[PDB]
């Protein structure tokens, strides 16, 4: 419960200015958040694709 | 009187006879055993073992039925 906390300090105060590159959405799963409150993290950003047909 | 012994030769090969080798089959069941638990012991974490053979088992095989709830699961 500390830790589901905790992670809301990081992401509304710390993520400002600093990262957490080690950490995947699939790592917050069945210890602060469900599956599906962390697909729903996860789907709100957009991240680079491979290029389309074009290139 | 007796003119001769009387005796027969078993037959035998490398050193074994039937009358011999027959005092040890049932070893052999013992160690043919003691080698499957052995083995179904150390393949007991493979997963197919318990799918298919472990969970089979009467009364103890719903020990290795076990799911991982879907919310906690991210594959
Ligand atoms: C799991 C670990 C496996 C260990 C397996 C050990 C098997 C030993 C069997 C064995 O030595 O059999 C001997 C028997 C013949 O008897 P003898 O002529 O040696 O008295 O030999 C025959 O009968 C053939």
């Amino acid at each position: 419960a500390s830790l589901r906390r905790g992670y809301q300090v990081y992401k509304e105060v710390c993520a400002a200015c600093h990262s957490l590159d080690r950490i995947a959405w699939r790592n917050l799963v069945g210890v602060t958040h469900t599956t599906d409150e962390a697909k729903a993290f996860a789907e709100e950003l957009e991240y680079d694709d491979e290029p389309d047909d074009e290139g | 009187y007796v003119k001769k012994p009387s005796y027969k030769i078993v037959p035998h090969f490398l050193g074994f006879n039937i009358p011999t080798v027959s005092k040890w089959i049932p070893i052999f069941g013992i160690w043919g055993a003691a080698a499957g638990i052995g083995a179904l012991f150390l393949i007991e974490g493979v997963p197919r073992t318990r799918q298919d053979i472990l969970s089979k088992i009467p009364i103890i095989g719903e020990h290795w039925i076990r799911e991982i709830p879907a919310s906690d699961n991210p594959f």
